[PDB]
């Protein structure tokens, strides 16, 4: 006999975790649940998953993970550290191990979506969940957050932190020095404003740990105290779990630029202590993920609850963050890859993708090497023109082919898949579906090489057959990748209409023959190939390998890539290059096009002689991964700015010395930026530019050299 | 001769900013308007070089969010990175001068310049009027008001030629400051061709403490970057005058500092050589402004840029 009710899980969360007597390969979780019937009144449910060591070394992606190890590691949030970060890979690896014996031990579970949850009065704990057959679900509701939090770490332990590992981002030596000496959180300040739709909830603090100056509403008026009995079994004695159920909201929102992460680690380890400070319950798991618990970072701003308090929270947009935690069971970030399986059950599945693909491409992916050349491409530097030149695209193809031969190696469990599927499904329609398969796919093939290599190995495949079928539909694909990828006609340059005529027929022809070779292979598609017109154009140049630079001469439109952009200066460069080489493809030999690009370049030293003094102008962003150059412990005594500091570092040359422009706070006051520097780098992409248009439009081996000493240095030095 | 010593000894080198971008850069490398103009009182910092470093390590004390007093040098609506000087209304690029005592320097933005001329300003042909005319004429701060060297910021402008001559009767001296001026001018139209140079009507303005210091102004539409480029303009001038008819190129440099008119070390008072062709008073009062002293002073569209005059 077991209750069922018609609710929607708001969220799901990880309580406790230990593990029974006598034993030493499986653990046991205890997982909370915010749920909601369809007026939207929350109620607060449990259940317990078993996980054994096979489960979390396989989510793990290896065996170094023991059983001991996460039983210390969830044992020891007593709420004052900040543990997640002395091994987050074992905490992104037990979520997913977590979720996922939940899937399987419990039922299909769903984020704001009706489920029938049936629980066992005698123990307590939900036992069995089915999706629902019927009813709107309660709506899912916001509530605004802002909490800032000023939290006074010595400037020297941060040095320390960053010097010991010499690409720390400045966020992660932040929490670092506070998990070194926790009372910092304690006896910081702190102001923290949640509106929600009933009331306004308002608190600031001089000493965290001491009562309020500042109080506007309830704290009963947010969440609800909720003291829950239950009976896991395998274990002694009734052990009662004391949760916070929020009232009339799911979720929390926060600001980007004004997010901080020791702030709500801070409020909420405040919360935590208070809540639980009361004896007779078991204190929850306290346990954040984000960009910032890496040493080297992460590139989108996120952190994920685990544990404390129980439900989300959003750095943000704000419903396809929404959407991509209700599709994704709220693991992702956090987890990462895992969301679609465990690392070490990749191997396998690749192997099977492969048995089960035709020999060609089965050879073609057991050769398969990045530098390989595949089709007929141009050879840079080159230029087509007058003639029809088209960029097309397979918008998602790299998301579309893993989801395929993942389905095709099931054979090797699944509601991953399942996730992956409905996000593929979903990136034809709404972006943040496509926005997270841009960093899925990478991240899955990071997970496991072999998944490149057959990747690879499809995408060879198709960009033979697209050679194949432009041969016969008159089209030479002169340049891309397989995925996208651009060419030109054998069509008169004047008429327009049979031009239109035949971009559509060979879009038509190279997308049947596309899908039919997939489709031969037994690559299934969830939704079918939609194959992109990028765009029509009269001339192209090509200078690099993605270095390309496309121009119609009727209406005057442009695309230009492979330059960078790491900066407004490369963006106002960027903007030059592309009219220059608009005059000077109309000007259709090499000395007036010289003439006008040394005009451009001269142009573009004025009008950066205007920006002498703009430090984020000059700014580029270095990556964890360049090297950087490191500043004296000025830098380290940003304070509250240095946690907005998980990827990207912008730094300006004064005068030459680096200068970490956001770890300050404004208004700036430098010497005058090293102006001659950042316009040298600048113009040595304009220079390999303008030489590869030279050298295709015209076929001088002389380059574009701009001389910079002489001629317009003496503005700066 | 002149003109052929220019056309094979001097490479010149110019770029033509226009409008906006020549006038940023005439207020971001010439001194700010109202360092040069006269003022009730001084502000600015005027210390010895201890206490100087002193003020500089406050300084940058103040900043973080002894080449470094001519490098303090910036912009702003809120006040400079020299505002060191401790008064908000500075504004810069500043005058920076070096004093005798033991050694101080001043790094100012405005100063009482009525004082310092005031006991050497005055209220037939041109050769005798010069004649009569020029016949008729401790702490750090008030050492500072009996001399000063004016210190040369490699990152600013020139606008004024001001040349250092260390060569008697009185006629010999005068007539030979008229035949200088023949021959620097010829040297100037050459160096300088885009401007209409009247050789006889030209300003050049003559101190004698023998000591000389001639100064001119770098014709319209020109200004003058660079150590290098002032050196090689006085190279040109010293020889167009030892090719006329007669009876120091190290001062300009980073740093380097030349003794100022109206200071001591013999004080430096004007001598007036009136241009053949003048229309006098205006001559002999501009004797007396600082904007005809400094090298770094603001000139009074297009600014062709003189930044390097090359050649082994």
């Amino acid at each position: 006999d077991i209750v069922w009710v018609e609710e929607s899980v708001s969220a799901i969360t990880l309580y406790a975790v230990w593990l029974p007597p006598r034993a030493r390969e499986y653990f046991h979780a205890l997982v909370y649940f915010v749920c909601r019937n369809a007026a939207g009144e929350g109620r607060a449910r449990f259940a317990e998953v078993s996980v054994t060591a096979t489960e979390l070394r396989d989510f793990y992606g290896s065996a170094d993970v023991a059983v001991v190890a996460a039983a210390r590691a969830a044992t020891t949030p007593a709420a004052s550290p900040l543990e997640p970060l002395e091994n987050p890979t074992l905490w992104r690896a037990l979520y997913a191990c977590v979720l996922a014996a939940l899937e399987r031990q419990t039922g299909p579970v769903a984020l704001f979506a009706p489920l029938r949850i049936g629980s066992d009065p005698r123990t307590g704990l939900v036992v069995k969940v089915e999706r629902a057959s019927w009813g709107p679900p309660a709506a899912p509701r916001a509530a605004l957050l802002v909490a800032e939090a000023n939290i006074d770490i010595d400037p020297m332990a941060l040095a320390a932190r960053v010097a010991e590992h010499p690409d720390a981002r400045l966020a992660w030596a932040r929490l670092a020095a506070i998990r070194d000496t926790p009372q910092c959180a304690s006896a910081a300040s702190l102001t923290v404003n949640i509106t929600t739709g009933t009331a306004l909830f308002a608190r600031e603090y001089q000493t965290l740990a001491f009562p309020p100056i500042k109080k506007e509403g309830a704290f009963g008026d947010l969440v609800e105290v909720c003291e829950v009995g239950l009976r896991p079994r395998g274990h002694p004695q009734r052990v009662t779990a004391r949760v916070l159920l929020p009232r009339d909201y799911d979720y929390f929102v926060s600001a980007g630029e004004k997010f901080s992460a020791p702030a709500l680690v801070a409020l909420f380890r405040q919360w935590h202590t208070t809540v639980h400070a009361a004896p007779g319950a078991l204190a929850p798991v306290f346990a954040f993920l984000g960009p910032e618990f890496e040493v080297r970072g992460g590139p989108v701003p996120y952190f994920a609850v685990l544990g404390f308090p129980g439900w989300p929270t959003f750095t943000v947009l704000v419903r396809g963050a929404a959407a991509a935690y209700a599709a994704l069971l709220g693991a992702w970030p956090a987890v990462g890859a895992r969301v679609v399986l465990p690392p070490r059950a990749w191997p396998g599945v690749a192997s099977a993708a492969a048995g089960c693909l035709l020999p060609a491409v089965r050879e073609a992916v057991a050769r398969w090497h990045p530098a390989t050349k595949i089709i007929q491409l141009l050879d840079p530097p080159a230029a087509v023109g007058p003639v029809w030149t088209a960029r097309f695209c397979f918008p998602g193809l790299r998301a579309q082919l893993l989801a395929a031969l993942a389905d095709l190696g099931g054979s090797g469990g699944r509601t991953g898949l399942a996730r992956l599927d409905a996000l593929v499904v979903a990136a034809p329609s709404e972006p943040w579906a496509g926005a997270v398969l841009e960093r899925l796919v990478p991240d899955t093939c990071n997970a496991c090489p072999a998944l490149r290599q057959l990747l690879g190995g499809v995408m060879a495949a198709v960009c033979l057959q697209i050679e194949e079928t432009a041969s016969s539909v008159k089209f030479a694909v002169c340049g891309g990748d397989g995925g996208a990828f651009w060419g030109v006609f054998n069509v008169d340059p004047q008429d327009a209409d049979a031009a239109s005529g035949v971009i559509e027929d060979a879009r038509r022809a190279i997308e049947t023959a596309v899908g039919a070779v997939l489709r031969a292979n037994a690559v299934r598609l969830r939704h079918p190939l939609c194959l992109a017109l990028e765009g029509v154009y009269t001339h192209a140049v090509a200078w690099s390998q993605a270095g390309v630079w496309f121009w119609n001469s009727r209406d005057n439109t442009d695309h230009l890539g492979g330059f960078p952009l790491r900066g407004p200066a490369y963006t106002t460069a960027a903007g030059v290059v592309r009219d220059t080489l608009r005059r000077v493809l109309g000007l259709t030999d090499a000395l007036t096009a010289r003439g006008l690009m040394e005009d451009a370049c001269d142009r573009l030293i004025l009008d950066a002689f205007n920006k002498r003094l703009d430090a984020e102008y000059w700014s580029v962003r270095v990556s964890p991964f360049e090297a950087s150059d490191p500043l004296p412990p000025t830098a380290f005594r940003g304070g509250a700015l240095l946690d907005a500091e998980h990827y990207w570092r912008r730094v300006v040359r004064v005068c030459s010395v680096g200068v970490p422009v956001d770890l300050y706070p404004r208004p700036l006051v430098l010497p005058p930026v090293d102006c001659a520097h950042h316009l040298r780098e600048i113009l040595r992409e304009i220079e390999l530019v303008f030489t590869g248009v030279l050298a295709g439009v015209w076929g001088e081996g002389g380059k574009f050299v701009y001389p910079f000493d002489d001629k317009m240095s003496f503005l700066f030095a | 001769n002149i003109g052929e010593y220019v056309k094979h000894n001097v490479t010149p080198r110019e770029t033509v900013l226009d409008g906006d971008t020549a006038k940023a850069y005439l207020r971001a490398r010439t001194y700010a308007p109202g360092a040069l103009t006269p003022a009730p009182a001084y502000c600015g910092a005027v210390d010895s070089a201890t206490k100087m470093m002193g003020r500089l390590a406050d300084a940058e004390k103040l900043v973080p969010r002894l080449l470094r007093l001519a490098a303090t040098e910036q912009q702003g609506p809120t006040p400079p990175a020299i505002a060191l000087i401790r008064n908000a209304a500075v504004q810069t690029p500043l005058p920076v001068y070096r004093i005798s005592m033991g050694q101080a320097f001043a790094a100012l933005a405005w100063d009482d310049w009525a004082r310092i001329t005031r006991d050497a300003r005055l209220a037939p042909d041109h050769g005798a009027l010069g004649r009569r005319l020029t016949d008729r004429i401790l702490d750090a701060g008030g050492q500072m008001y009996v001399n000063r060297n004016e210190i040369f910021n490699g990152a600013l402008a020139i606008t004024n030629i001001i040349l250092d001559l260390d060569i008697v009767p009185f006629r010999r001296l005068h007539e030979a400051l008229g035949h200088f001026r023949r021959g620097a001018l010829a040297a100037v139209q050459l160096l300088f061709p885009a401007a209409r140079v009247d050789p006889d009507a030209y300003p050049c303005y003559f101190f004698k403490s023998i000591g000389l210091r001639v100064c001119m102004p770098v014709p319209a539409p020109y200004v003058v970057h660079g150590s290098l480029t002032m050196r090689g303009v006085a190279r040109v001038i010293q020889q167009a005058v030892l090719l006329d008819d007669f009876v120091d190129t190290g001062v300009y440099a980073h740093g380097h500092s030349l003794r100022l008119p109206y200071f001591a070390k013999g004080r430096l008072l004007p001598v007036f050589v009136i241009p053949p062709a003048c229309k006098v008073p205006a001559f002999v009062a501009a004797h007396a402004d600082p904007r005809r002293f400094h090298f770094h002073a603001p000139p009074t569209r297009e600014i062709r840029v003189l930044h390097s005059l090359g050649g082994d």
